[PDB]
């Protein structure tokens, strides 16, 4: 009913970053967890989900690069970034929504994580 | 405002059902997130498990009447079926016993569910007054604790797992024991007529052989639907031969017909409609979140209210058509919310659904109290059992028209689910209301047929 996302932080175009939402209370496992992104000035965007049967639905932009996993001993859900691109930064929240849905607008799901920075910086080293 | 005994009935019925709704509200969705079935096996094996647990309710009259006593069956009832529970708790141990537990609530329930109604109408001199006002307070008991199940049990396995509901199922049918074991001075001079004699050791021999013998048929029969369906189609058609060959009567079979449509519909609000809610609806309403399987507590909910309401305000014909326009009513509403009142995402507000189980719990108002009742009313013993096949017949073709609603694991999609649940809903309402048309054309005739 509270998740808690960890995993967050500054990477350069090209890196990865591993997220990760864990709920206290209610198991996971009966839930459709969401990733939703907020960048700055934007509304919150779906960006990747898993339902409670291990299908996955994908942000166009994403495909290729994200992929949502779920570990159903720890309870937990990951979102693995590769190729990050600076387009990607953003607030990201985890949602859970009962069910083997996984709808497109935040209204859709109940329960929210606060939410965790993501920035990719164009840092490339020097030639 | 009413005799002692009548409490002590009250709340033992109380405490049984809400231990079989606790199963009920769940059991699908835990066919298809603990078993791993998928939606149209966990449809269709719930449609198995319907079909016994109402088939085998024409045997605990029996035994009540004329083997064992009405207070011993009810004793005997109660302990058959929280084994059940306790056994369908042990399921997540053990998986492989998933089957025989549900066989054992089947035929615990089976031989309980008659008898505390039998004990209720003797606790009144034959032409009381209030009879029909402990009936309704009786209705309201079985939809008190059927709410209470509904709505706190998906609650409870979400966050301590099923092991604890099925185990709480249990407890209930423990209590209700406890309560009927101490306020059983209350009922001394009440009961049937080997209530009084001392008990057959034989006869309870030949209850127990059966009921187990009975436990191990039903895990067979859900574990292969495929050959229940054939042991209920030959079954039908060898009882309608032998109907046809020995015109109330007549006028009990259509009605029985209708009963049948009746009972296939109200078969969808543990998996259809369970399974819409879970897909196409928003789990919000009044500003609360809720676990959508707990939208099944509507049926309940609103028969708490409209049985007080209704039992203060044609006869036996029109009721069972009126009924039957009701539900239809109810899938009408469904199919249209989905076709026109959807957010952009795929989903419908949960005031639309409020209104299908409104629709839906004052067609069983009308209809399911109203029918044996005053099927009794036309007739015998041969009629009630096939009465209860057909009605189990029902609950098996329910559970094979919600398959027709069935959603793969791996969509993801409202607006990929949205149509099917709408197409199947809207033709069930559409051939309702034609089932219903045909009704009210035949309530004349049927209406003078009774005279
Ligand atoms: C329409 C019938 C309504 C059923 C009545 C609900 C029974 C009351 C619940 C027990 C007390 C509240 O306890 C809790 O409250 C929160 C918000 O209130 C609800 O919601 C929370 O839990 C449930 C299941 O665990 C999740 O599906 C839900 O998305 C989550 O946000 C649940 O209902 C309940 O787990
Ligand atoms: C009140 C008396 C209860 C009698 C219990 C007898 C149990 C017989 C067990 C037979 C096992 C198959
Ligand atoms: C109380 C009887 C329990 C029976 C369990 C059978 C399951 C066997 C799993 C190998
Ligand atoms: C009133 C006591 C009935 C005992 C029946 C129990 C069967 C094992
Ligand atoms: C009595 C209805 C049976 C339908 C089987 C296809």
């Amino acid at each position: 009913v509270q998740l808690v996302e960890s995993g967050g932080g500054l990477v350069q175009a090209g890196g990865s970053l591993r997220l990760s939402c864990a709920a206290s209370g209610p198991t996971l496992s009966n839930y459709a967890v969401g990733w939703f992104r907020q960048a700055p000035g934007k509304e919150r965007e779906f960006v990747a989900g898993i339902n409670w049967s291990s299908g996955l639905r994908y942000k166009d932009v994403v495909k290729g690069r994200f992929t949502v996993s779920r570990d159903n001993v720890k309870d937990t859900v990951y979102l693995q970034m590769n190729s990050l691109k600076p387009e990607d930064t953003a607030v990201y929240y985890c949602a859970a929504r009962f069910g083997g849905m996984l709808p497109l607008q935040p209204s859709g799901y109940a329960n929210w994580g606060q939410g965790t920075q993501v920035t990719v910086s164009s840092h490339h080293h020097h030639h | 405002q009413q005799p002692r005994p009548f409490f002590m009935i009250f709340f033992v019925e109380l405490w049984e059902r809400f231990g079989y709704y606790g199963v009920q509200g769940v059991l699908a969705v835990f066919f298809v997130k603990q078993l791993g079935f998928s939606q149209e096996q966990a449809f269709v094996t719930f449609g198995a498990f319907a079909a016994l647990v109402y088939g085998l309710i024409s045997i605990g009259g029996y035994v009540g009447d004329h083997l064992l006593g009405t207070k011993r069956t009810i004793v005997l009832g109660a302990l058959v079926l929280a084994i059940g529970y306790f056994m369908t708790g042990m399921s997540l141990l053990k998986p492989d016993l998933i089957f025989i537990a549900l066989g054992t609530i089947a035929v615990g329930n089976g031989l309980f569910k008659a008898n505390p109604a039998s004990l209720l109408s003797k606790c009144y001199p034959p032409k009381d007054p209030r009879l029909d006002g402990a009936f309704t307070l009786f209705y309201m008991s079985i939809n008190i604790g059927s709410l209470i199940a509904l709505s706190l049990a998906p609650v409870i396995a979400d966050r301590f797992g099923y092991s604890v509901t099925y185990n709480l199922c249990g407890a209930g049918l423990i209590i209700a024991l406890l309560v009927y074991i101490a306020c059983r001075g209350m009922v001394k001079d009440i009961g049937s007529e080997p209530d009084f004699r001392p008990m057959s050791f034989s006869k309870l021999l030949y209850v127990l052989l059966g009921s187990v013998v009975m436990i191990f048929v039903c895990a067979w029969l859900m574990h292969n639907v495929e050959v229940a369906n054939l042991v209920l189609i030959v079954l039908s058609i060898v009882v309608t031969i032998i109907f046809f060959r020995q015109n109330k009567m007549f006028v009990a079979f259509v009605l029985m017909l209708e009963a049948v449509v009746f009972y296939i519909l109200y078969a969808q609000m543990p998996t259809s409609l369970n399974f819409f809610a879970i897909n196409n609806v928003h789990h919000e309403i009044l500003g609360f979140s809720i676990n959508p399987v707990s939208f099944q507590a509507l049926n309940p909910f609103w028969v708490v209210l409209a049985s007080p309401i209704l039992a203060g305000i044609l006869s036996m014909p029109m009721k069972f058509t009126l009924g039957m326009f009701m539900c239809s009513l109810g899938f009408l509403t469904a199919a249209a919310a989905g076709m026109w009142f959807a957010d952009a995402q795929g989903l419908t507000s949960p005031w639309f659904i409020v209104l299908v189980y409104l629709f839906q719990s004052l067609g069983e108002l009308f209809i399911s109290a109203l029918g044996l009742a005053m099927i009794a009313a036309l007739v015998m013993g041969f009629i009630l059992g096939m009465w209860f096949l057909t009605q189990a017949a029902a609950f098996l073709l329910g559970g094979y028209v919600a398959t027709f609603t069935a959603v793969p694991d791996n969509i993801t999609d409202p607006l990929e689910t949205l149509p099917v649940y709408t197409n199947v809903f809207g033709k069930i309402g559409l051939v309702t209301l034609g089932v219903a048309v045909v009704m009210l054309l035949m309530v004349p005739w049927l209406k003078r047929m009774i005279a």
